[PDB]
RNA sequence: ACGGAAACGCUUUCUAGCUCGCUAUAAUUACCCA
């Protein structure tokens, strides 16, 4: 029962595909490399990626690639598998296209029995908000949880989320309530909430079982480290990582 | 059940005065006969203001006229012939011997400290007063609770640690709290016909005399048996309450060899039960761990009335001799000597 | 079926109590530890939480075999009366306490009472340097009485469990005549007398003629 | 007179106005008045301040009427208390008590006097 | 014919009522359980949904046959009164519980009321180690009266179950006079009482005068 | 000018099962109390319109009599309603037809 | 003076500027100021701030007058709280309130002081 | 002769469950001033 009962939809897109076909190759050199053979080879390479090889990246997962190819991909599915499938698709498209040709997903979380026109349009609005975030972005779930693929995959989905899972699934005192109040303080966020969180974490540090306290101490110093980092890029990661964790542990 | 109850019956050899904080002044009582009348002075003012006489009462209060006979508000009513005495408050009869001064000057008492009372108009003895008197016995007779319980010079160094007794929640630890497990309840409230208003009498060494003090606290008449309960909840506390009848004697033996000696035997009383020293008059050697507070208490008094050397004065009073509960002439009591007996119920 | 009965006890005070409250604008030289009182009548209340969570500990040292260490660990002779919040079928109460409002606000004025509370002065004699530390704790006076209503629920989950529970309600309501009822406790402040334990039904139909004999025992 | 938004300041510069020992440079600017008599002034008004929370003005104005005579008597005992009731206008403010909400204000003025005494020496 | 039967009443409190609002993070010393409040006047408010839910589960303890698994698994007498989400004829049926809005907001102020919500300080004593976790939880004044009304609408489909439903509604008001109506009710909060029950037709025509006799 | 911070309140609410007795919380955003809204209602008079307008106005004003007794809004059986009408004037725009007999049917 | 961008930072670098305990090397570099002598000052302003939302300012200007009474009185009792109101300028944050949003700003300043006191030991 | 006509984002849902304002504490100490 470890999940919320939702289904996600990702509409990926290669950013600047038209800029990759009009100019494409004339950036390296003196206009001597945009030729016919390289253009046809790149075109067959991209169709070979986005039509054949999406089935390999989505082989075990519980999703359904509705439409795929050219640049655009529109895939419904169960939500953990959708998010991991976007992660695998980006982590194989930068292995494919050498870090060039950034792609931009936008994921939307939906309840059951919602129509797949009210779903597809909200995911498309998420996706164009991601494309307008920067050249590359993934817009998880909402028009404010916009990240980069360079930062969502490493920091949010594998660094922060595994640290939160490694901390929380070892202990048996702090439950869902501490995580909910943490997201509330991460979402409200004036400067005074940094002091309120400094009081809250220090109050809960000595409320624990005093044997395994330094588990909570190395968690709370780390959480206060990525609340008050003052870069605006390490706070929304913590909020979305706790959203994904509360989604994962919802009964 | 774990709650092993008790029954303490206490006995007044010397008069006992307990708290109440407030005190009447030189112009807050009436003395028409052997009764002192203590009225509710707001209602005294509310009756007396009808005559437009209160402006005269504004002159009488700042009037430092001599010959104290005409200073104590009896002469105000014997002068302006106010003749009711129908006011509120309580009226207690005299001790009869706290007026060392000449007959008919008598009644010139000055500042009387009230006894503690509950709101119906009766007095009682609080359970917290007996519990704080019990705690000094249990702290001075348990020899593990005298040695290291001192300042260690944290501030200017006078202060105690106050942690050497099981105290508090204390995270992780099981709830100890020995003195939570000693639950002294209040006394059954008696009536105002056992209060006599003794005067303080200081009897010093090195000038063998009994110079009185102008502090006339109300007190308890001697030979009054007072009910009490001590309903414990831990057998560790049951040990201390069972050994009260021996630790009180041990405390009195380490007291009388230490402070009551160098003061003569005629001023001392007998015991007749197990001895205890209830509040307000017994001195700072019944309120303290005295075997470590000999060099710390006298540091505080660097003022106009320093203690004479160490163990400076013995406090006596004057009550009617009821027996013979004394062993001497002129009725010098000890002001705080009491004697209890304990039994399980 | 579904009934609901009601205990109309009267808490008479004996050397009355002080259920604390915290005030940030009290005084300088007056009350710093006040009794909790009603805001519009200014009579002291014995609130229902300090009755319920006192009877919970009294019967939790008694009606448990495993040492509890927490609520949601009681042996379900309690937790079907007081409710857990981690057991599935025992989340709701089945006991509804009440605030005990002061009844005799006029049988107290019959006696010479000029304030329904009394302020006690209570120093702390430092056992070295003999010095004091006064305070003024407020407390409700001796001959008070408080209308104590307690309500017991009855559904068709009590197959044979109704008349068992009055060996839990009378056990709590004559173990509170042993304990202090919140307050300083070990300095007095507690002893009480649940007069007139007189159960009666207020919803549904139920026979309490067999019930009023194990209350006067 | 005193309203809610001045009684602290009125009580502040009163204690700056109180006389000190011109002689005796041992903790200098030590007042002629001590903390004990000021607490014995405040203990007259503390019970009234509690009864102005619980009770009404009507069962209380006789206690207020006696409190003026209490301050009169405490003035006539010591010269510094005779002056403190004149630097801080106490008897001027006791004439104007028309409400619960003025009696509580006067008791806060007394507590402000004690607080600013304790803050200064 | 079609009609609406408004039930004017007053909810006089006793043992003052706590109905929680936000679970938001209380400030560092502030009130930990704030009561729900009208955002204009900042007075207390009993919402209509507490009055619907508690009355719903009180009549469900009386007027069922089996123990229900959800508010849609109720009987025919409660689904027509409150509303069944599953049935084809019991959606939106027979009762609008309007709010309750502090009628005597100034009769309390004619007595000595500082503010309209007291803050009861409270704690809990741990069993092992006997510590204390305090809480400053808020509740309305002991003698407030809130403004209760129910637009019991007739539907021109029952026409003999009219008086049948008021033996249920007055029973629900008796049960609310016995149960607690929101908050920590096993710790003696809530305890409503219903002053001046009066049913009155506001639209159509019905014989409510032969029907206030049961209200009395 | 009455003094308020944001135009919508957030009523917290919950759901309690009758088996587990377990909560299930909601947050309902709500337009706050005593707001006013500019309501207006064109009623067009035409040729076929004539001779029945007298029972288009003991129905329109019998309809606005109903909205002050039913809820006008979602979740209206739990409060969330009680809409009142005020300044209910019936003017006329683009036409030659008096309304000053209708205006006392309403006000 | 304290405004909406700095009143948490003022509290942080006013707790940090406070002096630490010299002796007592069990939990060393700790504060003279016990937690109770600061919670019994936030106790005033928390019950103010919960009342500032309900009540108008010009019915809550006696409680703010009592604030400067109590801060001065708690300062004159022990040197630690005197050092606190001299380091974190609480008296000069109390002459300047005069309206509701500044009163809530001062209450949140006191809360930030308590929060950063609990944070650093 | 308005890609228009008709159409309530609506029904059901308790901010609820559990929790002692509690632990320690003598209104007391010193002896005088004119």
């Amino acid at each position: 029962g470890l999940g919320i009962k939702r289904l996600a939809v990702v509409r990926l897109d290669v950013d600047d595909l038209g800029a990759a076909f009009m100019a494409g190759f004339s950036q390296q050199g003196n206009g001597q490399y945009s030729t016919l053979s390289r253009s046809a080879t790149f075109s067959r390479s991209m169709s070979l990626f986005f039509k054949v090889y999406i089935n390999q990246f989505a082989s075990d997962k519980k999703l359904s690639i509705i439409y795929a190819g050219g640049d655009d991909v529109f895939a419904i599915g169960s939500w953990q598998d959708i998010i991991a499938f976007t992660v695998e698709l980006r982590e194989n498209f930068i292995k494919w296209t050498n870090g060039k040709l950034t792609l931009s997903a936008g994921i939307g979380l939906f309840a059951d029995k919602t129509p797949i026109s009210l779903m597809a349009h909200q995911t498309g609005e998420l996706e164009e908000a991601a494309k307008g975030n920067e050249k590359d972005s993934i817009s998880l779930f909402s028009s404010d949880y916009t990240f980069k693929f360079d930062r969502f995959i490493t920091n949010v989905y594998d660094d922060k989320l595994e640290q939160i899972r490694y901390f929380f699934n070892h202990q048996d005192e702090r439950g869902k309530n501490f995580i909910y109040k943490l997201i509330e303080l991460l979402r409200n966020h004036d400067r005074m909430n940094m002091a309120r969180l400094a009081y809250y974490l220090t109050r809960l540090e000595e409320l624990t079982r005093e044997t395994d306290r330094d588990k909570f101490k190395t968690f709370k110093n780390l959480f206060y480290s990525w609340y008050t980092n003052k870069n605006d890029k390490d706070r929304k990661e913590a909020e979305l990582a706790l959203l994904l964790y509360i989604y994962e542990i919802r009964k | 059940n774990d709650y092993r109850t008790f029954k303490l019956s206490l006995l007044t050899l010397a008069p006992i005065h307990i708290g109440n904080g407030e005190k009447y002044t030189s112009r807050e009582f009436i003395y028409e006969n052997k009764k002192f009348y203590f009225p509710d002075m707001g209602k005294f003012y509310n009756k007396m203001v009808e005559k437009r006489l209160a402006e005269k009462f504004e002159a009488f209060l700042i009037q430092t006229r001599p010959n104290a006979r005409n200073n104590r508000l009896i002469s105000f009513l014997n002068d302006n012939r106010i003749a009711e005495r129908s006011f509120g408050g309580y009226s207690i009869s005299e001790t009869g011997l706290e007026s060392d001064k000449n007959p008919n000057s008598a009644g010139a008492i000055n500042e009387v400290n009230k006894f503690i009372r509950d709101a119906f108009g009766n007095p009682y003895i609080p359970g917290s007063s007996l519990k704080g008197a019990i705690r000094t016995i249990l702290m001075n007779t348990t020899p593990k609770w005298n040695n290291e319980n001192a300042v260690n010079d944290f501030g200017r160094f006078p202060k105690e640690n106050k942690n050497l007794i099981p105290w508090g929640p204390k995270k992780g630890k099981e709830y100890d709290d020995l003195f939570n497990a000693i639950r002294v309840s209040d006394s059954k409230p008696f009536d105002n016909k056992s209060l006599i208003l003794v005067q303080k009498w200081d009897y010093s060494a090195k000038t063998n005399k009994a110079k009185p003090l102008p502090l006339y606290r109300e007190s308890i008449s001697p030979l009054t048996k007072i009910e009490f309960e001590i309903t414990t909840t831990t057998d560790e506390a049951g040990r201390l309450i069972e050994e009260l009848g021996k630790r009180a004697q041990a405390f009195y033996k380490d007291y009388k060899a230490f402070f009551l000696s160098e003061f003569p035997d005629d001023k001392i009383q007998a015991n007749l039960q197990y001895p205890i020293y209830l509040g307000a008059g017994s001195g700072a050697w019944t309120k303290t761990l005295f075997k470590q507070a000999d060099g710390i208490l006298q540091r505080r008094y660097s003022r106009m009335k320093t203690k004479m050397v160490k163990k400076g004065v013995l406090k006596l009073t004057k009550a009617p001799l009821k027996t013979s509960l004394v062993k001497n002439h002129e009725s010098f009591y000890e002001m705080g000597k009491a004697n209890f007996m304990i039994k399980e119920i | 079926t579904f009934a609901k009965i009601k205990f109309s006890a009267q808490i008479r005070l004996e050397t009355g109590l002080h259920i604390g409250g915290s005030d940030a604008f009290a005084a300088i030289g007056a009350i710093n530890s006040p009794v909790i009182k009603d805001p519009i009548t200014n009579l002291p209340i014995i609130p229902g939480s300090s009755l319920k969570g006192k009877m919970r500990t009294l019967l939790a040292k008694v009606y448990n075999e495993k040492v509890a260490e927490k609520p949601s660990d009681d042996s379900d002779i309690l937790s079907r009366l007081f409710g857990n919040s981690k057991d599935k079928r025992f989340k709701m109460g089945r006991l509804i306490f009440r605030d005990a409002f002061l009844s005799n606000a006029d049988e107290l004025d019959s006696l010479g009472v000029r304030s329904y509370t009394e302020v006690k002065f209570e120093n702390t004699i430092d056992r070295i340097t003999a010095e004091a530390n006064p305070r003024q704790i407020e407390r409700a006076i001796r001959n008070s009485t408080f209308d104590f209503e307690l309500i017991y629920e009855i559904t068709d989950e009590n197959e044979n469990q109704v008349e068992e529970d009055f060996k839990v309600i009378r056990d709590g309501l004559k173990l509170l005549e042993l304990d202090y009822l919140g307050g300083s406790g070990s300095r007095g402040y507690g002893k009480v007398a649940f007069e007139n334990l007189k159960a009666t039904t207020v919803f549904g139909n139920y026979d309490v003629k067999t019930l009023n004999e194990l209350l006067t025992a | 007179i005193l309203t809610d938004e001045n009684y602290v300041d009125i009580a502040e510069k009163a204690i700056l106005k109180l006389e000190r020992n011109t002689r005796n440079r041992k903790n200098p600017d030590a007042f002629f008045l001590t903390t004990s008599k000021l607490r014995n002034l405040l203990s007259l008004t503390s019970t009234l301040f509690d009864e102005s929370k619980v009770k009404e003005y009507d069962a209380l104005l006789d206690r207020i009427a006696y409190l003026r005579v209490q301050f009169v008597y405490q003035a006539g005992r010591e010269i510094a208390v005779k002056d403190l009731i004149e630097k801080a206008q106490i008897l001027e403010a006791l004439k104007e008590i028309k409400d619960r909400e003025t009696l509580q204000r006067f008791c806060r003025y007394m507590e402000a006097l004690v607080a600013y005494f304790k803050f200064y020496g």
